[PDB]
């Protein structure tokens, strides 16, 4: 079961041509960035197995960056007229597209969605043959790309290429991209007063980013301080729990830990 | 536009000269692409535009063939010192990317040894047999279209005025004149079959017209007779009753 | 190293017979496309498969791709008249930037010809050409070796108001003796 | 538009041992939109040599940078990440925390 | 690899 995604974004600054950045991610691991702010805008690497790719696939997705940012600014020209917007005004134009495969390698969905300043714009449905609009502006979008079967354009992409490179991509990173890093965990202590302290239970170094935490006193769940996983910046995730415990107490509480890197389930306490 | 535009339609080079054939493609396509489509033959891949770069040129045959896009909107197509093997019809398409991929109607080249091998045709009408009238109660009038070159031609019907499809079919494909001769002229037929009352009105009025696409306003011209310049030619029936 | 390849090269059916083109490529494709080009027109497109063993229904055209993703086939079930033209294929592969094109199937449609009356009729010039009509369209017309004998091949003509169709060739310099060269019927009407 | 308040967590990529070797990471997320100015501070003057990842996004379209600089932890030494965004009034400072 | 593809909103 993986995944590959693209994200644009189209950023307006009037006074200062857009922005365009893209960034591509097969499951949680981002593999290739375009910055048109670059010194020399082109797609660069940033997984090692991408790095092995020759020069013509550089070039060739260079290019196609630089025809979409070229697009998304008359995109954002069109939006600033379908909400009346004035010419002063810096916008956001977003979108994300991208397949799903199961674990026989076969297509299980497809996405192709985006957002206008934050919210929600058009988005082509499950079945690949429709659209969902945000609001009446969208709709203008919507007629305009059923009037020209746009849902039908796309499943070439969706349905095909996209999931041949998913394929070529699981195949040039299977060390890294199909083998789970279990957290590395443990437990710390930190008194707040004589009578009370935390105790945080650490997970660090896994991947993928899915993963669950809790807190049992004398095996009920305490159902806890949770913080958003962050990533640790080598390609793996962290995240903590913890919870504030009478002192002395300290031996009534278990963490348990589950990720897909562990064979089992763990169970740790403040020792 | 809404459409790929491409001119000119029909194009006669003299060897040697040089020709440039224009693409406008629809409004806001990315992408535009050459292709070259020999007579009865499929399109093969020419040149590709991405806006105004020329990323893929792989399928240009010599260095007498080069494209530009300068504003990333018109392209032209340039062939120089024209050769035989570079007659061709050139289809022009449009597209975004992989999207919406649709060709222009093209540009025929026709590359020719000498300016003097070029004629209009001669248009006759032949009127109905009395005979096919009490035999069938149908009558067909033909249409012959001779004597031209090269073979850039388009003959329609006009019955009182307006252009007709039904009852008509025109040859396919143009006979040779001279099938020894690699300069040949061209004969072409055509058939218009109505009711025999509809032919037997004498108000009706059956016109076969030839549009040929010959020489241009700024080839030259020194021979005696006519510039064979592009031009209608037509030839007439009045329905007859008895 | 990539060709694209299409059989047959030509294809004569009977008015509500099949037609079939077949498409090849040695390199494993993307996604293939077919297009009908009129008589005297360009490709207009038709329809695109993306996956392997898909198969689309559009009207009385059935498209398949193979599961190698390597061939496709065009069929036409109750061809008409009107179907007529140069079916091509053009296979995508990722990567380029390439559409490429079969070699192309004609489509030539022998209208189904109720009641044969096969006959030769001489028509005289406004300012002399002889016409060969409504024969069956099992018949050939030859073209002779004459300096000045121009014989046109056979077209079918469709009188729509009327729901009628008809064969001719017409042939040009006496009428008798204009299609001495072709094997026409025993009970040809010569008026 | 719903402008929203970027989300601040400082930490080190590994576990702090003074005198070791680290990375000092701001992570910044949730926002919108995405102009967004971020620096890496020790004992209160700007770090000047710091990387950081490439602009993306989550599920709800709100985006999210890691900023980060290698550094070697001290007992003393203190470090923050201090944000810029059109939704904080003043720059807005998070003190690093090895317990956190 | 992005999708070879261009569209307008």
């Amino acid at each position: 079961s993986h995944s590959m995604r693209y994200f644009y974004t189209s950023v307006s600054r009037p006074g200062r041509e857009p922005r365009f950045i893209s960034v591509g991610y097969v499951d949680d691991t981002q593999f290739v960035r375009f910055d048109s702010d670059a010194a020399s805008p082109r797609e660069e690497p940033r997984a090692p197995w991408i790095e092995q790719e020759g020069p013509e696939y550089w070039d060739r997705n260079t290019q196609i960056y630089k025809a979409q940012a070229q697009t998304d600014r008359e995109s954002l020209r069109n939006l600033r007229g379908y909400y009346n917007q004035s010419e002063a005004g810096s916008h956001t134009l977003q979108s994300m597209y991208g397949c799903d495969v199961g674990p026989d390698g076969r297509l299980l969905r497809g996405h192709d969605q985006y957002a206008y300043d934050g919210k929600d714009y058009i988005a082509l449905n499950e079945d690949l043959r429709s659209w969902t609009a945000a609001d009446t502006a969208a709709q203008i979008t919507q007629r305009k790309w059923e009037a020209a079967r746009e849902a039908e354009q796309r499943r070439a992409y969706l349905e095909g290429e996209c999931v041949e490179w998913l394929r070529r991509y699981l195949e040039n990173g299977k060390d890294k991209l199909e083998r789970a890093d279990p957290p590395k965990t443990h437990v710390t202590h930190h008194p707040i007063s004589d009578h009370e302290a935390t105790l945080r239970c650490w997970a660090l170094g896994f991947y993928p980013a899915e993963i669950t935490l809790t807190w049992q006193r004398d095996g009920e769940d305490q159902t806890t301080e949770l913080v958003e996983t962050r990533p640790a910046g080598d390609r793996t995730f962290q995240k903590w729990a913890a919870v504030v415990v009478p002192s002395g107490e300290e031996q009534r509480y278990t963490c348990h830990v589950q990720h897909e890197g562990l064979p089992k389930p763990l169970t740790l306490r403040w020792e | 536009g809404a459409g790929v535009s491409q001119s000119p339609r029909y194009k006669v080079a003299k060897r040697g000269q040089d020709v440039a054939l224009r693409c406008d493609p629809i409004s806001g396509h990315v992408s535009l692409f050459w292709y070259q489509q020999a007579l009865g033959q499929g399109p093969e891949f020419l040149t590709y535009f991405q806006n105004e770069a020329q990323l893929d040129k792989s399928g240009l045959p010599s260095d007498r063939f080069f494209a530009e896009r300068p504003e990333g909107s018109v392209s032209t197509l340039k062939i120089q010192r024209t050769q035989q093997e570079d007659s061709a019809v050139y289809l022009c398409a449009s597209s975004l990317g992989q999207g919406h991929f649709t060709f222009g109607s093209g540009t025929r080249l026709t590359v020719v040894e000498d300016l003097k091998n070029v004629f209009p045709p001669e248009v006759a009408v032949f009127e109905p047999s009395e005979a096919e009238i009490s035999h069938t109660q149908k009558a067909t009038l033909v249409c012959l279209a001779t004597g031209f070159y090269p073979d850039h031609v388009e003959l329609s019907w006009w019955v009182n005025g307006k252009e007709v499809h039904s009852g008509v079919c025109t040859d396919p494909q143009p006979l040779k004149e001279q099938p020894a001769l690699n300069d040949s002229r061209y004969a072409l037929s055509s058939r218009l079959r109505v009711s025999a009352t509809f032919w037997q009105n004498p108000r009706n009025h059956f016109r076969c017209q030839v549009q040929f696409y010959g020489l241009s306003e700024n080839d030259e011209w020194t021979q005696d007779r006519a510039k064979p310049v592009t031009q209608i030619v037509s030839a007439e029936a009045w329905g007859r009753a008895d | 190293g990539q060709q694209v390849m299409q059989i047959p090269q030509y294809q004569h059916v009977q008015e509500g017979e099949d037609f079939t083109t077949y498409c090849n490529s040695s390199t494993t494709l993307s996604n293939i496309q077919w297009y009908k080009q009129r008589p005297g027109g360009h490709p207009v497109f038709l329809i695109q498969l993306v996956k392997s063993g898909e198969v689309k229904k559009q009207k009385r055209l059935t498209f398949q791709f193979g599961e190698a993703k390597k061939n496709s086939s065009l069929h036409i079930t109750a061809t008409q008249t009107t179907d007529v033209g140069t079916y091509f294929c053009a296979g995508y592969t990722s990567g380029t930037y390439k559409y490429i094109f079969g070699t192309g199937t004609r489509l030539k449609v022998l209208a189904n010809i109720q009641n044969p009356d096969p006959a030769v009729y001489q028509l005289r010039d406004s300012k002399s050409v002889c016409l060969f009509t409504d024969f069956d369209s099992q018949t050939n017309v030859s073209q002779s070796k004459d300096s000045d004998v121009y014989i046109t091949d056979k077209c079918v003509l469709d009188m729509r108001s009327m729901d009628f169709k008809s064969n001719s060739a017409v042939a040009w310099s006496a009428c008798a003796n204009a299609f001495n060269n072709s094997i026409i019927p025993e009970d040809t009407f010569f008026p | 538009m719903i402008q929203r308040t970027p989300k601040i967590q400082v930490y080190s990529r590994h576990p702090a041992e003074n005198g070791k070797s680290n990375f000092l990471n701001c992570y910044v997320s949730g926002f919108h939109p995405s102009d967004i100015e971020v620096d890496l501070l020790k004992n209160g003057e700007r770090i000047e040599k710091v990387e950081h990842s490439d602009l993306s996004f989550s599920k709800d379209w709100s985006f999210y940078l890691l900023y980060y600089t290698e550094f070697t932890p001290t007992e003393k030494d203190e470090y923050a990440c201090r944000v810029n965004h059109v939704t904080l009034s003043q720059p807005k400072i998070v003190k690093w925390d090895r317990d956190m | 690899s992005p999708r070879w593809y261009f569209y307008y909103l």
